[PDB]
């Protein structure tokens, strides 16, 4: 039931991702929500095993 | 149920209590195309101008948040055989934000009765014309589990929209209908496709008995007279089965 | 059994006998409904099929598809003492004789049958 | 009563028994007709099991469900003569006792009886 | 007209029985299979209606609406020898009389009763 | 099985959704009865009570035509199942009228 | 388990044999729904395939691809008593003995069967 | 049952068992054709599952479903000797003992053997 | 044989347990892999359903589809000391003798028996 927002933004290892789909408006019943990720920097830096 | 006070005043302690403990009222801007269809179902031809009527007035009792006609599980029969045509004018109310299920006490739906109708019913002395008799009704809850298998095959976006969409169903589904499997499968085909694995099952909690259901042979839950379905939970079981295989 | 799994009381049917003797709560006595949205449950036609069915086969005799009066003849056997089968030894003191007595239908043995014919 | 009201004549329809003695026009015997497709009625249901189970319930036995011969056990109660209750009192000369005569189930009294034993 | 024409056996449904003594082949003790939307067929009830009435109608009585008990009186009188005719002439000494006989109900013949009592 | 009592808009787009249905049938492709429920529980919603039957015409026997247990219209291949005609027909009675 | 997990009992379905003991609720007894639509679990043919691989396996024999009725052999070295091994050593004591005692299969000690002998 | 209704006979597809003996044409041995267009019939599968359940049932043992080696464990119960009970009452004359006669798996009463037993 | 023809090992999927003892490289242990595009391959049906049915034809046994439980029936066969059939002759002192020796069940020869109780 908790908000979310668009400005969600997630540090892996030393790399910042976005969501890339739309993030739905409120937290899921079941309590867990997956959601696709991009990186926010083009290249191959964005390539991790996290 | 409680609440504190924003700004401090001196000899007023900060806990407040909501009398009553809901909050009714809140309704957002009417947009135009359901402007639209309301003032179309003005103009035409109505039978029943009556119970129509009062649907849209009982409509505004405070929390009421859905109004449903007698289901179909609610008809009646005579001795020789022929449907019976009810004389007075009833129907359901669902207070889904406020009560569990939205199926409110019997107190409740009484005073909305009394407001509605008068005391004694039929004589001009309440919102319904003279000569004008009738009942609101309540249901009770029988509670029903669905299990959905097939699932994990599935993006997470549609596993995830298809829960959402039978929790919703489930939870607006009038009193006096009944849970068919083919209603859920037909809210699961029209997302995950027509060729994708997929099966769902009603059942009831630790498989207790309950008053008002009765399991058909089909799998479905047939549910009598003032009782309503009632989600306890959706549940996935993703048995690791996936795409790759790994 | 032969009664409606989820159906209603004798006062609030039609068509409906109460007061029948069930062995225990379990099992009570329910009617089918008054509601256009009720069918006959198939296995209670196979129950109520059963009963009749052995019924029927009583008093040894078979069942014939064809005609239909069987269960009135299985009756009529009933109610039939002359095909009651003869009684290959000789009776004693100890046995007992049906017959109507001061009204209702009752047994004897044939040591009060001697005593009054003695008397 | 157990039979259809909207229904067609025995001789209109098949499985139909006919010649059946009701009281009166008024309680008609009406069957299924095989034309147009037609749902049993319930209530009629609801009247057949009244029936079977009032029946079950004569003789002072109970309705069971976890088996189905109830009305089997009915039918070897009836016939059986031996079930019949023992009689508290002597058999009076005026009392009347059972027994074929001359083919026929009929009953004779105790005088005739004590008229042969004596003659 | 019972035992609906595509039925399955005893152990393939629910509520059936078994050692349905039925003459011919051709006459098949069969019951609904139990699966969705199966439905009773009309004229297996015109043959069980056909049956109850035969049933009810025998031993001359006649039916009636307003009762859901005729086949308990019926059978009330199948049993309550009380209602069986009284002998019109003198019985003679080759006629039976049905009693209990060493736990079993059986026949006797006048001449052994007679011999019994002058003894 | 159950169309009279739903305005007469809505039976008529039921009829033309299930012709059009039956007519784009791919060959040797069964006619299950689930597809064409799903018909009307769209645009009759979940309220309505619609049951749907399939039979083939005077009951006669076609070559490569079977009926499953469920009632779906199986088809042997090298088949196409094409429409003869849809009839509504009302035999549940309802309070629908009044 | 070999049960369906998204399941039925008995009532709801056909060739479904419940009073199956199981350890719990979380092993619970459910099968296949009557549809035409559902498809059998592979995850589940797995848990019937390794039931029947470990059953064959029993008794230190190894599963064998031309004979269909490996089981079968499986069954007879289960019941064949003498195929059991010689007991490599003297009797003694109490070993106890199996037979058919009054009826019941059981075992008795060596000296319950000297007592009798003795005598 | 466990066949396949609409199936083919043993000898017309692949690992199709020949020479089934059954009760009669009533359940007939039919196996899934070769073809393409075919699937597991879940209610046949039922009858897999319940046949293996019942298996495991006996000898009042219970269901586990987190072990896949139930079956085994049955069957060498069934094996084992002192997994059968032992005996308190005292053995009569006539019972049963039971191991290796001509290479054969049978029993032979007590009298055999202490009539041998005497020499 | 009873296991997929393109499967995986045993640690490739759930439901699968290893250990599986098998007569060469050919036809080994492979199950249904975790795939949801894989449906179950008919003719192992057809294998599975050859096991059981010849493992339900042993002790000359005859499989009846209408019932769930015969292969729990053949079990209580393998088990039932009683079912061993009389033996025809005399025993001898060669014959073996059944039952449990120090947990360690196995056979005697009525050669030691003799020599022990003869002390």
């Amino acid at each position: 039931g908790s908000a979310l927002n668009q400005g969600l933004r997630f540090q892996f290892g030393n790399q910042t991702y976005e969501p890339a789909s739309v993030v739905p408006d409120q937290l899921p019943a079941t309590g867990i929500l997956v959601l696709r990720v991009s990186a926010v920097n083009p290249g191959p830096s964005g390539n991790a095993r996290v | 149920t409680d609440g504190t006070l924003v700004t401090p005043v001196p000899g007023i302690s900060s806990a407040v209590t909501a009398y009553g403990g809901n909050f009714c009222g809140g309704s957002d801007e009417e947009e135009c195309e359901q402007f639209r269809t309301r003032y179309l179902q003005r103009l035409q031809y109505q039978p029943r101008f009556t119970v129509e009527w009062l649907k849209s007035k009982a409509a505004e009792w405070p929390c009421v948040t859905d109004v449903f006609d007698l289901g179909p599980n609610c008809c009646a029969v005579n001795a020789l055989g022929e449907v019976v045509c009810p004389n007075n004018f009833e129907f359901y109310v669902l207070f889904r934000d406020t009560f569990d299920c939205g199926l409110a006490p019997q107190c409740v739906v009484d005073e909305i009765t009394d407001w509605l109708f008068g005391s004694p019913q039929g004589l001009g002395l309440g919102e319904a014309e003279f000569g004008i008799c009738g009942k609101v009704r309540t249901a009770a809850p029988v509670k029903l589990d669905i299990i959905l298998d097939g699932l994990s095959c599935a993006t997470p976006a549609q596993s995830r929209v298809v829960e959402e969409r039978v929790t919703d169903f489930v939870n607006r589904l009038p009193p006096s209908t009944n849970l068919t499997i083919d209603q859920l499968r037909f809210i699961g085909l029209q997302v995950l496709g027509p060729s994708f694995n997929f099966n769902v099952a009603i059942r009831s909690p630790n498989d207790a008995v309950q008053p008002g259901l009765r399991f058909t042979s089909c799998g479905d839950a047939e549910i009598d007279c003032d009782y309503k379905a009632c989600l306890n939970s959706v549940v996935v079981i993703n048995n690791n089965v996936t795409t790759s295989g790994c | 059994g032969i009664f409606f799994s989820g159906g209603l009381a004798c006062n609030l049917t039609v068509n409906a006998a109460c007061g029948i003797a069930t062995t225990g709560d379990d099992c009570p006595a329910l009617y089918y409904p008054p509601k256009c949205n009720v069918q006959v449950d198939p296995l209670q036609m196979n129950a109520v099929i059963s009963e009749i069915a052995n019924a029927i086969n009583a008093f040894g005799n078979t069942y014939d598809c064809s005609r239909l009066d069987n269960l009135k003849q299985v009756l009529n056997r009933a109610r039939n003492i002359c095909d009651l089968p003869p009684f290959g030894d000789a009776p004693d003191m100890d046995d007992r004789i049906a017959g109507c007595f001061d009204g209702q239908s009752s047994t004897v043995t044939v040591q009060q049958l001697v005593n009054l014919v003695l008397g």
